[PDB]
């Protein structure tokens, strides 16, 4: 129990963000042109995420985050689209590289940056310019779970 | 939106900015970036997303020199690039020159790197200086271009 | 850093729930006869709690919990009181004694019981029957914070 | 709502339930508790919150014997308590008798404990048996009552 937990915190300096991320297909993600009706709002409520990625067009193009506090005085009846609500609030995006060790990200969550981190790697393979490739997401919650199991 | 921040590179009293492509939706922050860094000059080396003219009205010379995604610079584009640096550091001493591709991670770095090598950085140092503050910068072709590149030292 | 964290998990078997609880005045708590209008719902959204105690009359009389998923298809306009929404869903109350060590509660959160625990002690002093005295609340989040600071 | 679950105490083929006070809002679960444990008998030793008659229609004998919050049982109430146990374990062999105060944590335990001592448990064992499965049960007075109590063994 506690002996596994100790090992967990010792793992934190070898184990990378790539080890422990959720890939982007499995993530709870909202389109920008999603409208916040009753059905969408309840889906957000039921998701059990307080911080949700917002994307335009493709999922790998993450544009803003939605926080739950953003939903404060949305009437779900008069049908506010997400993109205007994301324009109401600055929530700065937290990007992390895939090779970042878990203690560095844990401290990065502690430093004030977003408890959702989104995960990129450098992409050489393929003929174009190098780009940062979105792999998926890792949270504060994900890193805690490395300790407490 | 992942697309990493403007990077200042200064070497041998001349100054560079590697940047990303903006959209028109983003554009005035991008232009506020440029004049904060005090660029006189922008080279687009990708295709055009955005109207140049809001940037040009702010008094930055904007040049469209596209070439292929992930290519070496073709010989014209490097030729005009080194000539442009001579004329523009004539124009203001200790201005900056902006380059962007898509994010600046690719063929904009190569033009900056090759300008460092011409000014007499050694080539391995030039790559590592860019890659230090812009991660994963060049690809396999453009590294091999930068290796096989020889200066005859044609700035001042 | 990691060395403080290791000590944190070693603390977990001496440090009690009483050490680390929030007392009941400082807790985010909703009356049963609270009505879920726009103002109350936004207050819930802004609170940053997904699990909120519901009380009748006095705060120390906790009756149900509100989970955020319970808020799913409330119209905030037609003015649903909390007490009827608490009747919609079973969320069983997690009571813990004050002298419970933190590893026992951490496992109790893991076993499936509510991530809000509410804290009682035995009360002899005073002339009546012994009663269980509500001291306040301790969460999963509270116990994690013992490790990760 | 904190108020701890019905506790079965069996000793020397007789059976007890310590319970809480219900409200009328809660009441049918409380009555479903009782008949699951198979009580014939309920002693209220607090004041009455709830209508007894839904419980009484389910065929449990409900008795109101209040005394003071945190008191020893006065001599009548213990007298009638031991007489009630004799008549009710006459009535059904291996039924249960329910007691509740407010939660059962207090003057309901005392009546059960004192019945254990009369049936020849030793007094320290009787307290620890209740306190094992109902935490923090007796107060200072009622412990001192249970200490100073002597049986003359008046059950069977």
């Amino acid at each position: 129990g506690p002996l596994n937990m100790i090992q967990g915190v010792l793992e934190l300096r070898c184990r990378t963000v790539e080890d422990v991320l959720t890939p982007l297909e499995d993530c709870f993600m909202l389109d920008a042109s999603t409208v916040l009706d009753f059905g969408v709002l309840a889906s957000i409520m039921q998701s059990g995420h307080t911080r949700i990625p917002v994307y335009e067009e493709e999922r790998s193009n993450i544009v803003d985050m939605l926080y739950l506090k953003d939903l404060a005085f949305v009437d779900p009846e008069d049908c506010t689209p997400l993109s205007t609500i994301t324009r109401f609030y600055n929530h700065p995006l937290h990007f992390v590289f895939n090779d970042t060790k878990l203690d560095a990200v844990l401290e990065e969550f502690k430093r004030g940056k977003s408890h959702l981190a989104i995960v990129q790697k450098v992409n050489n393979e393929g003929e174009g310019d190098p780009f940062y490739e979105v792999l998926g997401l890792v949270t504060l919650e994900d890193v805690i779970e490395e300790i407490i199991r | 939106m992942n697309r990493p921040a403007p990077v200042e590179i200064s070497y041998e009293n001349m100054r560079f900015l590697i940047t990303h492509n903006p959209t028109n939706a983003t554009l005035n922050k991008f232009t506020e970036e440029l004049k904060k860094y005090g660029v006189t000059t922008l080279v687009r080396v990708c295709d055009a997303t955005y109207d140049k003219a809001p940037v040009e009205k702010e008094g930055i010379h904007v040049l469209d020199w596209p070439f292929d995604d992930g290519a070496p610079p073709p010989n014209q584009i490097v030729d005009d690039w080194l000539n442009l640096l001579k004329t523009k550091f004539r124009e203001e001493p200790g201005a900056a020159v902006a380059v962007h591709c898509v994010a600046g991670l690719g063929r904009a770095p190569v033009l900056v790197a090759l300008a460092l090598i011409e000014a007499g950085m050694k080539y391995e140092d030039a790559v590592q200086f860019i890659r230090q503050k812009r991660r994963g910068a060049f690809n396999s072709k453009q590294l091999l271009y930068l290796e096989k590149y020889r200066p005859k030292m044609r700035l001042r």
